[PDB]
């Protein structure tokens, strides 16, 4: 699978309204935050899961686009599939003793699993199959300014289990973010793509998934949330032409002039983009 | 056995006379014997390059016999001719524990060049309170490896030994005297032979 | 010599506490590949103040499973922990070598008792 | 060593307060599947300022339900809560590791007392 | 190959955001810290690893630029290769008993390998090959302010192994440092460089590697890291002209003016450099 021949970087913006973008297991279910400053946070794992789901929906199990980490799979059984495919006999914990067999196993695995081919995986486990880094990486998403979650009480007429205080009723609670705006960064590297065979059609599909990520994820807990902007930087050669942090500085988001109160819509902010150095090209997909 | 190198040329005349005199008369041994043997024990470092593939022992039969005789005669202590599981002397217990630690290590990592006996024999006998915590900490890594083995090989047995021996100690001493080091050596020697001796 | 429930030497008590926590974990998740003894034994003995606040979280996490079954074996551990911590005042930030030796001694003394009839 | 009612160390007081709150809930709703400590223990020790206010808010409901019937101590519980929160100056936004350990020590010291007598 | 002719010292600054710079494998995976004061730490071995990786990537196995410690190799084979190159039969533990053959075998190794020529190595194993010190070396890095690591809990859909309830799922966790700034020191000695041929072009390549170190090692756990400053002191003599500690004092870093909350960007700090003694020059290459 041919490999991309350039270094890429990008930044994404998305917005939420009356919803809980990502809950925290250790704080009841409150949204994650930076305790010292009150800025919100979202783990990259959530975004990766969303992309996986969208790809699975769109390709519908076509050839060479299976998903490795599925809903309820058992991973060791998946690994054993590669061994049986190559006609090898699995060893309790070690790789095949001949390099050729190990390379064949790893190539077979990278061949037909898109998510492994994109993000990489750790598969030492018990049925050993090696490790992969994956050319695509992402960082945590941070809100542009502090947020203030609210909790709401609710009531339910029925009861779940037999009780003798009865009939009785029950009450619960939720948490909600009135409004917020988030920013995320990412990278792509050519040297690793050359190793795994990350192709350009994969890149186009990746752009498509980023654009339409949230359209299939409606749920009771999450209110309306959607993507707003997408900027891409492309380098002219196999290696970078400028430091990364200098590029991220070009994009600036500031409170719109007419906005004075707390933000409640995307119209309260203004976004601008500078001029990239000569060695990089900037194009805007949103 | 006490010569600097195992050659007759280096035998001290004082010991030559004193041992013979004491043997004939039954009087006390020369007082310099115990440090003389201890120095040889603590200085020697044999290496695998020797012809015998298994590395040379430094606590040999003769030296242990000499230490036992010296302790019996001059110091008026009591020592068994083989391992006694009901002794309860701190130097003896520490000597016993060292052997099981070495046994566990050499099983965990076959063919190692540098065992704990090659790096800690002297200081451990001299200042137990300064080194033993590291040995105990490494014992964890050594044992855990065996546990995960499909057969589990040993693992439970060694831990049972370590529990039962430790139960009679209260604290690690900071320093020890010469005779205490002799007891340590005897305890090490007895325990070593207790292993390897089911079949 | 054996477990002395009245010694009140802080390293000794810490050693006992570590053993009881390990026992609780073993009861909660049988056959675990990795155990707290492998992950933390080196760190805790040297700098108690850094890790115990973490071990105690997983302690409750494990006891939650047991107390939610008909397995009643499960406030015994909570009672023991209450007894042991009752004598402590603060966690040392760092400890000397001999103190670490005493810590190990206390750990081993505690462990043996748990396996008696 | 045991519960010291005059330590005045802020993490110590916070631990005591958490213990009394959980005892109150336990009395109010017997046999609950998920208790407050299963839900909030980590955050409470790490970032007190984030959660404690709403935990205090909910407490009123538990006490209100109890004191509605011929059972009492509830006045005792609220008395402890008030006298403790009298000394606290402010909830910190974040705490260090040793402070977190002190939090747990205070929690256990407080909890042991409640089951005495 | 001509050796350098002056003594050097240098200082480097770098920082991290929402990541684990270097976790040490004995406290779970906590980031390494100093217990008694809370300041963070990083081992020089980590930095040298990155330099090795950058050189290997950029030169692509060019002559006189091989790297001795490659991933999952066996060193004794390399030693035997050196022996064959100089056409000697290795003894089990000893160097050749003729001085010229030993010099030849050592010089071949020091010649065809860059990292040996730069950092030195211990090679007195079974295939005896001698020792080297190397003219370059660095100390531990230390943060300027205490760090406050945070713990994060996560979830996964699938399960790994078969068992009674293995329907199932699982959970894990991570550690991250919201922000941190680090400092480092290093030295270079001409007299030792004379023994290995460490040349000026190597020095320029070394500077280039230092500036562009972090550009390639993006990964899930490392977050975002970058370099910010590079200062080099140069002596006018093959031996020094001032004590080392005096020079390091000339550079000061402190709170920026008007900044009050916990630091969250490089803009929160101010850095200044004094005036060097007469016999030393100072440059700011970054």
């Amino acid at each position: 699978m041919t490999a991309i021949a350039n270094r890429y970087e990008f930044v994404l913006l998305f917005d939420v309204e009356n919803g809980n973008p990502n809950g925290d297991p250790d704080a009841g279910n409150m949204p994650r935050i930076d305790p010292e400053t009150g800025h919100g946070l979202v783990t990259d794992v959530c975004l990766k899961r969303k992309i996986r789901n969208h790809v699975a929906l769109t390709k519908e199990g076509a050839e060479r686009f299976n998903i490795y980490i599925q809903e309820k799979a058992i991973l060791n059984e998946t690994h054993e599939r590669a061994y049986t495919a190559c006609d090898l006999k699995p060893e309790p914990k070690k790789l095949p003793k001949k390099v050729e067999d190990a390379k064949r196993v790893t190539d077979w695995m990278c061949t037909n699993f898109y998510d492994i081919r994109t993000f990489g995986a750790v598969m030492t486990t018990e049925v050993n199959c090696g490790q992969v880094r994956g050319p695509v990486q992402m960082a945590f998403a941070r809100s542009v300014e502090p947020v203030v979650p609210q909790e709401v009480s609710i009531t339910r007429m029925a009861v779940t289990t037999k009780a003798e205080a009865e009939d009785n009723r029950t009450m619960g609670r939720k948490h909600i973010v009135p409004y917020g705006l988030y920013v995320a960064h990412g990278f792509i590297s050519a040297p690793l793509a050359e190793k795994t065979g990350f192709s350009d059609e994969d890149l186009t599909l990746f752009w498509d998934a980023l654009v339409n990520m949230f359209e299939h994820d409606r749920s009771a807990a999450r209110g309306l949330m959607s993507s707003r902007k997408l900027i891409v930087f492309k380098h002219q050669n196999r290696l970078g032409n400028a430091p990364a942090h200098k590029l991220f500085d070009l994009v600036k988001v500031s409170r719109a002039e007419g906005s004075s109160g707390p933000a409640r819509s995307f119209a309260d902010y203004a976004v601008t983009v500078g001029q990239a150095p000569e060695g990089v090209e900037v194009k805007e997909m949103l | 056995q006490t010569a600097v190198l195992n050659k007759t040329e280096n035998i001290s005349p004082v010991l030559a006379g004193g041992l013979f005199r004491a043997m004939l008369t039954g009087g006390p041994y020369p007082q310099s014997l115990l440090p003389a043997v201890l120095g040889r024990i603590r200085a020697e470092h044999a290496r695998p390059e020797d012809k015998s593939r298994y590395r040379l022992e430094v606590v040999t039969y003769y030296r242990a016999a000499l230490i036992k005789a010296y302790l019996i005669r001059n110091r008026k202590l009591e020592v068994p001719v083989s391992l006694d599981p009901a002794r309860t002397d701190r130097p003896y217990l520490l000597g016993r524990l060292f052997a099981v630690l070495e046994k566990a290590q050499e099983d965990a990592v076959p063919g190692a060049n540098a065992t704990i006996k090659d790096r800690y024999l002297a200081s451990a006998s001299a200042n137990p309170g300064q080194v033993f915590h590291m040995l105990l900490k490494n014992a964890s890594n050594h044992t855990a490896k065996l546990r995960k083995d499909p057969e589990r090989k040993s693992a439970i047995h060694y831990e049972i030994m370590m529990q039962e021996i430790i139960d009679n100690i209260s604290d690690f001493p900071v320093t020890m005297s010469s005779d205490e080091q002799g007891l340590f050596m005897i305890g090490y020697y007895h325990q070593r032979k207790a292993l390897f001796t089911k079949k | 010599v054996s477990l002395d429930p009245a010694r009140t030497d802080r390293p000794y008590l810490l050693g006992r506490l570590f053993a009881v926590l390990e026992k609780a974990q073993e009861d909660a998740v049988p056959g675990a590949n990795a155990t707290i003894k492998d992950r933390y034994l080196a760190s805790a003995s040297a700098n108690p103040g850094q890790v115990f606040h973490m071990l105690l979280k997983n302690a409750s996490n494990h006891t939650a499973k047991l107390r939610k079954d008909p397995e009643r074996k499960a406030i015994h551990y909570e009672i023991m922990m209450q007894e042991i911590i009752d004598n402590i005042s603060d966690f040392p930030v760092t400890m000397s070598s001999d103190e670490q030796g005493l810590f190990m001694i206390g750990y081993y003394h505690q462990r043996k008792a748990l396996f008696t009839k």
